[PDB]
RNA sequence: GUGAGACUCCCUGCCGCCGAAGGGGCCAGGUUUCCUCGGCAAUGUUCGUCAGCCGAGGGUUAGUCGGUCCUAAGACGUACCGUAAUUCGAGUACGCCGAAAGGGAAACAGGUUAAUAUUCCUGUACCAUUUAGCGUUUAGUCUGACGUCUCAGGGCAAGCCGAGCGGCGUCGUCGCGCCGUCUAAGCAGCGAACCCCGUGGAGAGCCGUAAUGGCGAGAAGCGGGCGAAUCUGUAAUGGCACAAGUCGGCUUCACCCCGGGACCCGUGAAAAGGACAGCUAAAUGUCCGUACCGAGAACUGACACAGGUGCCCCUAGCUGAAAAGGCUAAGGCGUGUCGGAGUAAUUCAGUUAAGGGAAUUCGGCAAAUUAGCUCCGUAACUUCGGGAUAAGGAGUGCCUGCUGUGUAGACAGCAGGUCGCAGUGACCAGGGGGCUCUAACUGUCUAAUACCAACAUAGGAGAUUGCAAACCCGUAAGGGCUAG
RNA sequence: UGGAGGACCGUAAACGGUAUUGAUCUGCAAAUCAUUCGUGUGACCUGCGUCUCGUAGUGAAAUGCUAAUCUAACCCGGCA
C-alpha cells in the first residue's frame, strides 16, 4: 500500500529521515506525533474528512472552506472537548 | 570592578538584549467599551502571530475599526462576537467574571477593570471560576494559585488556542536557534562555572565547581543574586 | 566612480591647479631665491584630504 | 549679475561654429535660463537650446544653438573671434 | 585586418557521426555515474506519457470501453507495462480491445 | 584575516567628513558632530583648558 | 627602421603565455593617472631614443542613464520635563533625514572625435506638469507587495547541422577547413495555463497528473468571457569589399512567462507611485555626475608590494558528469621589468633505481600503493536508521553490421573481426582491516607558536514571580525584559 | 512513483587553517607562499546601511576582541 515496509524498514517511520541521530526516545516521540498529525481529520460542518493543517494552530476544510483555530499539532483537544460537553449538557438540561 | 553580569547588560538595554519589535503583528487587548455599551463584530480572518507562536483573529466591529484579538480555540471565520455587559455565555464572547457560572473556563483575564487582559495568554492555558462571593470571585490561575478578582472584570470564555506546543521536542540546536531570532533572549548561553572570576561570582579555579553555596538570600545586592534566589527547598523528591 | 557633488569637484579642481611649476620669470626676478612651493605632490603618493 | 565672460576659442569650439553654434565661458553660479536671457538680450538672436558642462579647471562652458541660420558666424564676426 | 583563425570541427564531426551510429561508446568511455547520463525522472516521464497517449487514442477511436480503459490506466500507473509494444501484446492477448 | 597588512585592504570607507564651520576633516558622519570645533553639538566653539599646560 | 648611442623603442615573419581568468562591465576608492607634441638630471630593481616620469596644450554636452522622489533599521531638530548647570539625560507630541545593489513615468538603431556619447548629428518615437477647448468619477477596491526547497509547460540570447552564394587558406596527393550570408525601439494583430459564467447529468464507479488528486455542496463533455512571455507585419532604409545579402532543421541553459506541491514551537517589510475618464492643440522639462583605472603598475598595506577590497557580475570549440584537469578561439600580453657563458663543491624542487621490505625514527614523519564507470558479493555490532564505496572478484580500446525505449535530443544492449608489454592507456582520480581510551553527533575557539578530551548543544532537574510581579539600568525625569 | 535530511562526495567558487615542525626569516609579506587538508542547503558565507565602548562594550568563554596597543584602549592635562 504505502512505501516498502520490509523486515527492517518498519520501526522508524517518518523519523527515518534523521538517520542514526538523536536517540531512540526522541525519534519515537516525533514519529508518533507525526502519525497523529497526518491523520484524516473530520470537519464539523461538512462532516466529511477534509481538515488539514495550514499553520501553527490553523486548520481548514478543503471542501467546506471553513477555517478555525485549534491545537498546534492536532485539530481538537481534550480540554476543548470537555468544555463543549459540559456547556452543552448544561444548555440541554434547560 | 569585575565586569557586570548579563542581567545588568539587559538592564541597560543594549541592542543585543532588545526585542525585535518591528516583527510583531500587533498588541493584544480587549475592545474599549464605554459604560453601558455593547458592541458586536464578526471574525474576518485567522492569522499567525510571531510574538507568541499562536493564532490570532481579525475582527471588524460595527463602528468600523478592526482589532486583532487573542484567539481562543474553536474560533472560526464568520462567527460574530458580542463583547459587552449583556453578552451571553458562549465560546468566544467577552463577559464579566461576576456573572460567569462556576466550572466554566476563561482566559485573557484582567487585573483591574478595563486593562484589556493580562492573565492566561500563552498557548493552551486556561483558568477556572471557583466561588462567587458578593465582593470578589476566586479563579484558579494556571500556575495553581487562587486569585481574588473584582466581579466587574472582563475575560473571554474558552481556552487559548495552540494547545500542545511543547509536546514536540527540539532535538536540534538549529530549530531552537530559529525560534530565538524573533525574541529578545540570547542563544546560546555560557555556563557560569566556565567563566573567569571577573565575569561571574562562580568563575575561576583549577577545576569547574561553584566553590560557594548556590542558594543566595533575597537581600543580596545587584550583581550577586545568581543561582537559587532565596530558595525554600532544593533537590528532587525522594 | 566616486559620484561627486559640486563642492567636492570644486575642491578637486583647486587641488589640481595647485600642481604647477613656479613660473620662469619668477625665478628670474627673485634671483633664484624662489624655486618651489609646498603645494607640489604626485597622484600616486600620499592621498590628499581635500574631500 | 553678468553670466557671460568671453567666447571660448580652442580648436573644438571652432568646429562647432560650422553648424551655427558657439561656446561661451559662463559664470559658474548660473543656470540655463539666465544664460538664455543674457545672450538673447546681448545679441538679439532667439536661442534654441543650451548645453552646459563643468570643467576640471573650475570654469563652466555653455554651448548655444541658435534658430536663425548664419547667426553664429556674424556673432563671431562682431565679437572678434574671427 | 588579418583573418580570425577559428577552431576546426571536422574531426569531432566525424566522431559524432560514428557515435550517432552507436559506436565509440563502450564501458571504457563512461566516466559519469548512471543517472548523470540519463536522469530517472525523465525516463519515467517519457514512458508514462507514451503509454497514456496510446491508451487515450485507443479509447478515442472506439476499440476500448470505459471499464477496461480505467483498469488499464491505473494498471499502467502502477507499473506493469514497460513499453508500448508490451501493452499492445497484453491487449491483443487478453482480448480487452473491441476490435472486430 | 591577520591583524596586520592583510586586514588593511578593507580600508575603503570613511568615518570623518569635512566640516563646514572650520574646514577641518573631523566631522563624524555617524554622530553628526565635529570633533575639532564642536559644530553640530553646539553653537559655541569647542575649547578645553586641558589643551595647554597650566600656565604657571 | 629611428637615433649621437639599441638585448630592452617601432613594423613584418616564426616561437610562446592566460583562455569559467591575466578577457569584458562596473561599485567603493583614486583624482587628471586620459589624448597629442617636446624631453631624459631624478623615478623605473639593468639600459632606454620608452613611459602611469618631466614641460606645454587639449579633452567630460541628458525631459528618457543615474542622483533628485518614497520609506526600512535608525538618526537629528523644536517644545515639555530632569540636572547646581550645560554643549548633558530617557520618554511623549510635532517635524525632518536615512538605500548610486529595496520601490521606481518615459528611447532605440547608425554615424561622427585624437581624446565624449542611450548626452552631439540623421531617422523614427515616447512620458509628465501648466494654459485653452470638448466631457466626466466607481471612490472604494486592486496593484506596488514579498520566505526556503522541489517540479511540469511554453519562449528565447548563446550553440550546432544541411543546401545555395561571396571571400581567405592549403595544394607532395586529396578536396577539404574558416569567415560572411545582417536589421533596433515604437506601432498594429494573435494568445498557453489559472480563473469566471451557461448547459450537462456521472457510482456495485468514472475523470486526470511528472506527482499530490476531483466528483450530486455537481465529474466527463459542449459553448462563451478576462488573460504572457514571445511570435507575424510595418518601422525599411541604415550599415556591408552598393561582395553576396536566399532558406530549412536540432537544441537551449545560467534568462523571461505561467502553474502545482512540500516545510515551519521560523509566517518571510513599508511608503510614494500606478489602474479604474479622458481626447485635441501649443508651450515648459531647472539642478548635480559624465575623462580614465577598477587592480600581479592607476584603490589600501610607507613601494610599480606574490596580501586584501572585486570572483562583485558575465563568458566560445573538443575530451568529460562537469564552470574539474588538458588542448585551442575571440581578447589581452612576451613587463608576475636585469642580461651573457655553460664548468666545480653545495643548495631549492622534481624523474628513476638491482636484492631486501620499517631492519630507520620518540613515532610509517616524509614519499609510495589504490583511484573512473558497469556487474557480482558484502562481516562483527546496532538506538533497526546504519555499518557500506565494507571487505573481495570480473569487464573496459579500435573496426564492420545491427537490435530495443523514445515525438525527439539521446540512452541501453548485441554479434563478428582486430592491435599492443599495457585499453578510466595521457589529464583526472579512496589504500584497506582489527583492538582500546575519550567526547554522543553537525557546530565554536587563543587574528600572529595551542582546531583538543576545552566551549556550545538537544535531553534531565532545581529556584523566584500573579504583572503597580521577580530580575536589572538611571542622580533624577524615566526605562530594559515588553507589541510579553 | 516520490524527493526528505543542522545526510554523503567534491572545485585554488566561497569560508577555514590540520601536517610538512617544508620555502622565506635585514622576507613578496611587521604572519606570506607551495603541497597536503576541513565545511561546502545551512547553528551557512557575504556586500552596503545602522546600533552597542573604557571599571564600559562584545564574547558557543581563550582573559579572546574593541584601528599592527588590552588581567582595564587611545589623545591631552595633574607632571619637571
Ligand atoms: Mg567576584
Ligand atoms: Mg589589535
Ligand atoms: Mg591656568
Ligand atoms: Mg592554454
Ligand atoms: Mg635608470
Ligand atoms: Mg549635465
Ligand atoms: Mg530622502
Ligand atoms: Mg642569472
Ligand atoms: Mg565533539
Ligand atoms: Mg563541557
Ligand atoms: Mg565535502
Ligand atoms: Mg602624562
Ligand atoms: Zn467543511
Ligand atoms: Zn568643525
Amino acid at each position: 500500500m504505502a512505501k516498502k515496509f520490509t523486515k527492517k524498514g518498519r520501526i522508524s517511520r517518518s523519523a527515518g529521515r534523521f538517520g542514526p541521530r538523536y536517540g531512540r526516545k526522541d525519534r519515537k516521540l516525533v514519529a508518533d506525533l507525526e502519525e497523529r498529525m497526518r491523520a484524516p481529520h473530520v470537519c464539523t460542518k461538512c462532516a466529511r474528512p477534509t481538515v488539514e493543517r495550514i499553520g501553527t494552530g490553523i486548520w481548514k476544510c478543503s471542501k467546506c472552506g471553513h477555517t478555525f483555530a485549534g491545537g498546534t499539532y492536532i485539530p481538537y483537544t481534550s480540554v476543548g472537548q470537555t468544555l463543549l460537553r459540559t456547556m452543552k449538557n448544561i444548555a440541554e438540561a434547560k | 570592578m569585575g565586569k557586570r553580569l548579563i542581567s545588568q547588560n539587559r538592564g541597560r538595554g543594549t541592542p543585543t538584549y532588545r526585542a525585535p519589535s518591528h516583527k510583531y503583528k500587533a498588541d493584544l487587548r480587549h475592545p474599549r467599551v464605554d459604560e453601558n455599551s455593547s458592541l458586536r463584530g464578526e471574525v474576518v480572518g485567522i492569522e499567525h502571530d510571531p510574538a507568541r507562536s499562536a493564532p490570532i483573529a481579525k475582527v471588524a466591529f460595527e463602528n468600523g475599526e478592526e482589532l486583532f484579538l487573542l484567539a481562543s480555540e474553536g474560533i472560526a471565520v464568520g462567527n460574530i462576537i458580542e463583547c459587552g455587559d449583556d453578552a451571553e455565555v458562549k465560546p468566544g464572547n467577552i463577559v464579566p467574571i461576576g456573572n460567569v457560572p462556576e466550572g466554566f473556563f476563561i482566559c485573557n483575564v484582567e487585573s483591574k477593570p478595563n486593562d484589556g487582559g493580562k492573565f492566561v495568554r500563552s498557548s493552551g492555558v486556561y483558568a477556572t471560576v471557583v466561588t462567587h462571593e458578593a465582593t470578589r470571585t476566586a479563579v484558579s490561575m494556571p500556575s495553581g494559585n487562587i486569585k481574588w478578582l473584582n466581579p466587574k472584570c472582563r475575560a473571554v470564555v474558552g481556552i487559548v488556542a495552540g494547545s500542545g506546543r511543547v509536546d514536540r521536542p527540539w532535538l536540534k540546536a538549529g530549530k531552537k536557534y530559529h525560534k530565538m531570532k524573533t525574541r529578545a533572549a540570547k542563544y546560546p548561553r555560557v555556563s557560569a562555572v566556565a567563566m573567569n572570576p571577573r565575569d561571574h561570582p562562580f568563575g575561576g579555579g583549577a577545576w569547574k565547581h561553584p566553590g560557594k553555596p548556590t542558594t543566595v538570600s533575597r537581600n543580596a545586592p545587584p550583581g550577586r543574586k545568581v543561582g537559587l534566589i532565596a530558595a525554600r527547598r532544593t533537590g528532587m523528591k525522594r | 566612480m566616486s559620484h561627486n557633488m559640486k563642492g567636492q569637484k570644486k575642491r578637486l579642481a583647486k587641488a589640481h591647479k595647485q600642481n604647477t611649476r613656479v613660473p620662469v620669470w619668477v625665478i628670474v626676478k627673485t634671483n633664484r631665491k624662489v624655486v618651489s612651493h609646498p603645494r607640489r605632490r604626485h597622484w600616486r603618493r600620499r592621498s590628499l584630504d581635500v574631500k | 549679475m553678468s553670466s557671460i565672460n568671453y567666447p571660448f576659442v580652442t580648436e573644438k569650439a571652432m568646429m562647432l561654429l560650422d553648424e551655427n553654434k558657439l561656446q561661451f565661458i559662463v559664470d559658474t553660479r548660473s543656470n540655463k535660463k539666465q544664460i538664455l536671457e543674457d545672450v538673447e538680450k546681448m545679441y538679439g538672436f532667439k536661442v534654441k537650446s543650451v548645453r552646459t558642462m563643468t570643467t576640471m579647471k573650475g570654469m563652466k562652458k555653455a554651448v548655444l544653438a541658435f534658430e536663425e541660420p548664419e547667426a553664429a558666424h556674424e556673432i563671431a564676426t562682431r565679437i572678434g573671434l574671427m | 585586418a588579418k583573418p580570425v583563425k577559428g577552431v576546426s570541427r571536422g574531426r569531432a564531426r566525424a566522431l559524432a557521426a560514428k557515435r550517432k551510429y552507436g559506436h565509440c561508446k563502450g564501458h571504457g568511455s563512461r566516466k559519469g555515474k548512471k543517472g548523470a547520463r540519463t536522469p530517472k525522472k525523465e525516463q519515467w516521464i517519457k514512458k508514462i506519457r507514451a503509454l497514456r497517449r496510446r491508451l487515450k487514442e485507443l479509447r478515442a477511436d472506439g476499440a476500448l470501453d470505459k471499464s477496461v480503459y480505467c483498469r488499464l490506466y491505473r494498471k499502467a500507473k502502477g507499473g506493469e507495462y514497460r513499453s508500448v509494444s508490451h501493452l499492445n501484446s497484453h491487449l491483443e492477448s487478453e482480448k480487452l480491445l473491441k476490435k472486430e | 584575516m591577520s591583524k596586520g597588512t592583510s586586514s588593511m585592504g578593507k580600508r575603503q570607507k570613511r568615518t570623518h567628513a569635512k566640516c563646514r564651520r572650520c574646514g577641518s576633516v573631523s566631522f563624524n558622519v555617524h554622530t553628526k558632530q565635529c570633533t575639532s570645533c564642536g559644530f553640530g553639538k553646539t553653537s559655541r566653539m569647542r575649547t578645553y583648558k586641558w589643551q595647554a599646560k597650566c600656565k604657571y
